[PDB]
RNA sequence: GUUUGACCUCAAAUCAGGUAGGAGUACCCGCUGAAAAGCGGAGGAAAAGAAACCAACCGGGAUUGCCUUAGUAACGGCGAGUGAAGCGGCAAAAGCUCAAAUUUGAAAUCUGGUACGGUGCCCGAGUUGUAAUUUGGAGAGGGCAACUUGUAAAGUGCCUUCGAAGAGUCGAGUUGUUUUGCAGCUCUAAGUGGGUGGUAAAUUCCAUCUAAAGCUAA
């Protein structure tokens, strides 16, 4: 075919010229532990799905129902938060507490800044490698940004661990080779 | 020629946020 | 009435350029004008930047900023 | 938002960056045909303030066009080739020293999205069929020529 | 005599009725009846005792007087050094200017530019304005109607020197038309250049009316909040004052602390000035409670003898505290101890203690018996809109008011870690202020 | 037909002249103590790219209005 | 884990529903074009249309059409002759919508199918952003005050804080065309910016709009 063609040609030219140091900021990114523990730590932190929201609706307003009915006050949902503008918007208050990029956009440029952005802010972002992924843990199919802001204090402690965990493997690690132009190695 | 790029203003950190948007009253009040 | 277009630069906009400039890097006739000026002056400096421009005054401009890159990155 | 970062990131062009993207989307879109779709703008910013929704209805093809204009020749390209899509704008996205490419927003009447929503429910109407033909739209009036 | 006698407009009665003023001071007695006749002059009278309200009335006479619109004129200009002193002034002129017909408004160095610059363009017709952000209003704001000045006012000559303003209103004075305008001035003490100011504004012949050891606890920037708290828990059924410098910063505390649970009461100038009357009363009365207020507003009146003096909040002027706690001391024979709060970047103001060459004295601060609220503090202010904002603009006020301190060498901004800064008022991050930095 | 603002001439050779107008301005219409929206339901014209700048032409206008809100009984 | 599954992309449908052509073409809109013809595209009208306008006034105020401006200004082997426009009278009059900051205390949005234009349920589309609100004439957030029209929507007074906009574009060199504009190639900005136009008692002034997106009857 055309396409399976032209994709196993793409990702050859790109490593063939050199990549700019804006880029190769990607590909370098989380490693397997440290990943698999912040989605452990983001599946607690769940949205909401449509149909779960429709349930509790229909069982609230059903509550309503009674003559006799049920008056209460609830608090606060909990959950990451996962919409690009919305994500740029958390920061620049700044209100995320974690960040993860996905590495994988076929518009690039609509994620190039997050790692500059979040570095002079001093939001604790990561890379994560899919956005498929993200999707996964967002009722959704992509999301390409994964910000969360609000913790249970059942997770703080966990939150701010993890927060000096990825400090210390990607910032540490990978901040003087974010600092070289990547690929130009012919294929 | 190529040669590293310089991180002369990402070095300096601000130490507050860009905009500041009086926070709505929609956040502290059931939706 | 003037808008509010012709009021002034926000800190947010003088932030957002000097970002996207530093990620941006230098344009190969920006990274000649470097060396130009750092070897044979401003004088030469302006020259070739208007030569490369149309005008004179985006050439001082433009040797103005260069030179506040040369300051900010040489000394810090 | 982060439109606002598309936007003047977007500005500087010729910077590493953008050049680069420029010169791996060029080659890119070569192996392609000289018309085919999109399946989201690669320019977003673009797109919206040239009035892009993502919904059912709004259909984004890629154009190749060798070096009239060349936008409104580009924007005829569509205009015959879908003839139920009606043409409402299209934008530079790239090019080449043997072809420019230009993305073009077509948005379908048919689609009972856009047939409601009053908000382009006057696309729908007759009288804007193929305006590219006629030269109504933004290239078209600059070729044109009409302003105060 | 009594303020009430006086030909006054009906609102205007309503107003000081409302307000209280029965009777008056006696250099007001002096100066009334000349402001009345529409002479310019110059006067010596101390901080706070209602001069403000001296000129308030008769401006307001003046104005029942034209009945000019809010886009004819502007009438009534005010000049005073400190945005402490100008807020007071605004808010003892509001419900005086509520019961009357013009429009009022604020031009202060620091605030939103856009802001003052649209209702300047509304226009208003009694300006309160500092000396600084004058010159930039004059120069710049197109279609403000300028060419009318009724009347204008200087306020304590001898502070806006001190700041060094005096060029700047030899230049306003030359942008100010003068057959129209009339000046009155306050100020204690005076020197040559303030005579020389007062020859180019006083435009008739003017007739005018002349009439210990300290602690200092180095506590750093965002626990001193904190401990105050902790000292104030301390230190319950003794009756103590807490010298703040903005407004917004003493009531935010005042209900932050109420919140808390411990009796407190507010004195700061956005305040109903029978509200301030009544809560100096029952401070005064009970004998065992904790105010807080600002640094002028408690100048302005008579301080009961206390068991401590505070100042939490940075000095206007420096001087005036050194011969305020003076008189304090040989004032109240019961012994009140005053001390100051400070920053590690503030040992300066020690050495300009030393040049005071009154006795100092440190009293330290133990890390371990902190009362750790500071959690609670910040779950408080992400639960409550109200407290949230409340901080926020206490937060906003207090770095203005640096903006405004005139001695820089013992205040920089650049300094000052503001980070640190919104921990003390609960905030993780810093909400953004336009400061200039 | 909607009720227009008597309005001035420009030029020399009418500067004497007047004319009738396009619309008053939101100024104006604010001064007759009513809302340009709700003065459009009336049958008021407005004009916001205009600007007010002669103090009698202004006043003879707001006269209008005047007598024109005078006139009118506007049903439920 | 050599397994399985998330996406992305692509195909295939005798899968469901729609849509394009062609004739005519008096009027209208674009392309091409000689000594008009031709091509493309509609509609009952079309186009244009709410100033990056006109002006220098005591200023005007979308567009469109008629009279006048006027056979004037300007152009032209300044020869043949070519040939406007402001303003004014009249007709008819209409204003609106995006894109820029978050709803994050819950995508609130919508196509399709199905059981009875609507309602329910289910697939989906969509966060790489559909809804509500805001287009500079401001507008947003709250608080207070009253009003006016289910803890419903909207209008006004005051305090404080905020108050986001069209880049291979503007512009410049050069080539061709045109009478200044347009098209191509090299280059390419700025934000108390930019464009245009007057102005000196000249280290000048103030004057007027806000392009690089869009709709709209008569």
């Amino acid at each position: 075919p055309e396409y399976v063609r032209v994709q196993r040609q793409k990702k050859i030219l790109s490593i063939r010229l050199k990549v700019p140091p804006t880029i190769a900021q990607f590909q370098y990114t989380l490693d397997r532990n440290t990943a698999a523990e912040t989605f452990k730590l983001f599946n607690k932190y769940r949205p909401e799905t449509a149909a779960e929201k429709k349930e509790r609706l229909t069982k609230e307003a059903a509550a309503v129902a009674e003559g006799k009915s049920k008056q209460d006050a609830s608090p606060k949902p909990y959950a990451v938060k996962y919409g690009l503008n919305h994500v740029v918007a958390l920061i620049e208050n700044k209100k995320a507490k974690l960040v993860l990029i996905a590495n994988d956009v076929d518009p690039i440029e609509l994620v190039v800044f997050l790692p500059a952005l979040c570095k002079k802010m001093g939001v604790p972002y990561a890379i994560v490698k899919g956005k498929a992924r993200l999707g996964t843990l967002v009722n959704q199919k992509t999301s390409a940004v994964a910000a969360l802001t609000e913790v249970r204090a059942e997770d703080e402690a966990a939150l701010a661990k993890l927060v000096s965990t990825i400090d210390a493997n990607f910032a540490d690690k990978y901040d003087e080779v974010k600092k070289h132009w990547g690929g130009g190695i012919l294929g | 020629p190529y040669e590293p790029l310089i991180d002369w203003f990402t070095r300096h950190e601000e130490v507050m946020p860009l905009t500041a948007v009086p926070e709505p009253k929609r956040r502290f009040v059931p939706s | 009435k003037i808008s509010y277009k012709k009021g002034a630069a926000s800190n947010r906009t003088k932030f957002v350029r000097s970002l996207v400039r530093e990620i941006a890097g230098l344009s190969p006739y920006e990274r000649r004008l470097i060396d130009l000026i750092r070897n044979s002056g401003e004088k030469r400096a302006r020259k070739v930047a208007k030569k490369r421009l149309g005008s004179f005054t985006r050439a001082k401009a433009k040797v103005e900023e260069m030179n506040n890159i040369i300051a900010a990155s040489r000394r810090h | 938002g982060a439109y606002k970062y598309l936007e003047e990131l977007q500005r500087k062009k010729q910077s590493d960056v953008l050049r680069f993207l420029q010169r791996v989307r060029v080659w890119e879109y070569r192996q392609k045909n000289v018309i085919h779709r999109a399946a989201r703008p690669t320019r977003p910013d673009k797109a919206r303030r040239l009035g892009y929704k993502a919904k059912q209805g709004f259909v984004i093809y890629r154009v190749r066009v060798r070096r009239r204009s060349l936008r409104a020749t580009a924007e005829e390209r569509v205009g015959r080739r879908a003839a139920n899509l009606r043409v409402l704008n299209s934008y530079w996205v790239n090019q080449d020293s043997t072809y420019k490419y230009f993305e073009v927003i077509l948005v379908d009447p048919q689609h009972k999205a856009i047939r409601r929503d009053a908000r382009y429910n006057w696309i729908c109407d007759p009288v804007h069929k193929h305006r590219e033909a006629r030269g109504l739209t933004a290239t078209g009036k600059k070729s044109r020529g009409i302003n105060k | 005599e009594k303020f009430e006698e006086l030909k006054l407009s009906q609102p205007t009665l309503k107003a000081i009725e409302k307000m209280g003023f029965t009777t008056m001071t006696s250099v007001q007695a002096r100066t009334i009846p000349p402001l009345l006749a529409g002479r310019d002059v110059l006067g010596a009278a101390k901080t706070g005792s209602g001069k403000t309200l001296a000129f308030l009335i008769p401006a307001i006479e003046l104005l029942h007087s034209l009945k000019f619109k809010p886009r004819n004129g502007t009438g009534i200009i005010v000049i005073t050094p400190t945005r402490e002193l100008a807020l007071q002034i605004f808010g003892v002129a509001r419900e005086l200017m509520e019961f009357h017909s013009q429009t009022f408004g604020i031009v202060i160095g620091g605030a939103n530019r856009r802001q003052e610059a649209e209702k300047l363009m509304k226009g208003v017709n009694m300006l309160i304005a500092t000396p600084g952000r004058l010159l930039d209003h004059l120069q710049n704001t197109k279609g403000f109607v300028f060419k009318n000045l009724k009347a204008l006012i200087i306020d304590e000559a001898d502070r806006i020197l001190e700041i060094g303003f005096e060029d700047e209103m030899r230049q306003i004075i030359k942008i100010l038309p003068n057959e129209d305008r009339q000046s009155m001035l306050f100020s204690a003490t005076q020197t040559t250049k303030v005579e020389d100011l007062a020859r180019i504004s006083l435009r008739p012949g003017p007739l005018f009316i002349n009439v210990l050891e300290q602690g200092y606890v180095v506590c750093d920037s965002d626990k001193r909040f904190l401990l105050l708290f902790s000292f104030l828990k301390r230190n319950q059924k003794k009756k103590i004052i807490v010298f703040l410098s903005s407004c917004n910063s003493v009531k935010y505390y005042a209900e932050l602390l109420n919140y808390i649970d411990l009796p407190v009461l507010e004195l700061h100038g956005k305040q109903k000035q029978q509200k301030r009357t009544n809560t100096f009363f029952e401070f005064c009365n009970a004998e065992r409670g904790i105010l807080i207020c600002t640094d002028v507003a408690a100048r302005g009146l008579d301080i009961p003898a206390v068991d401590w003096i505070i100042q939490f909040d940075p000095p206007d002027d420096p001087r005036d505290y050194i011969h305020r706690v003076g008189r304090t001391a040989r004032g109240t024979k019961g012994k009140g101890k005053s001390l100051m709060f400070l920053t590690p970047n503030e040992l300066g103001f020690l050495r300009y203690l030393k040049a005071s060459k009154v006795p100092l004295n440190e009293y330290e601060f133990p890390e371990n018996k902190i009362a750790n609220v500071q959690s609670q503090l910040e779950k408080l202010i992400k639960s409550n809109y109200y407290l949230h904002q409340t901080a926020k603009d206490g937060y906003r006020s207090y770095l203005q008011a640096y903006a405004s301190h005139s001695l820089k060498t013992v205040y920089q901004i650049d300094k000052l870690d503001l980070a640190k800064v919104a921990k003390s008022y609960g905030f993780p991050v810093p909400p953004k202020v336009n400061i200039t930095i | 037909d909607l009720l227009r603002p008597v309005v001035r001439a420009p030029t020399v050779k009418y500067n004497r002249k007047v004319r009738a107008g396009r619309g008053f301005t939101l100024a104006e219409v604010k001064a007759a103590g009513l809302t340009a929206a709700y003065a459009r339901t009336i049958g008021i014209a407005v004009d916001h790219r205009r600007q007010n700048r002669n103090q009698e032409i202004f006043d003879a206008n707001v006269q209008r209005l005047k007598e024109y809100q005078s006139k009118i009984i506007v049903f439920p």
